[PDB]
């Protein structure tokens, strides 16, 4: 039970670096190189994948 | 190439269905195997009659 709930803790934590189609997993690199108004349809995708 | 960058969900998912396919037969071994030794019954048939 301690290394399944630790395993999936981690697994969790690890899935934030995915790319999920977008540009770059970095956030304030997808805020800062793309144009404001139309980094939305890089930001979403992220998001629902999260 | 498209699916390896959206992370790890079809390790978690071949993990949930090795989970689930392992503990049937431990379902089998704790109904079943619950004697020690293989009894044989006698050739004769003399139970009062049952």
């Amino acid at each position: 039970v301690v290394n399944q709930n630790a395993q999936a803790l981690n697994t969790l934590v690890k899935q934030l670096s995915s790319n999920f189609g977008a540009i770059s997993s970095v956030l304030n690199d997808i805020l800062s190189r793309l144009d404001p108004p139309e980094a939305e349809v890089q930001i979403d995708r992220l998001i629902t994948g999260r | 190439n498209l699916l390896l960058q959206y992370g790890s969900f079809c390790t978690q998912l071949n993990r949930a269905l090795t989970g689930i396919a392992v503990e049937q037969d431990k379902n089998t071994q704790e109904v079943f195997a619950q004697v020690k030794q293989i009894y044989k019954t006698p050739p004769i048939k003399d139970f009062g009659g049952f």
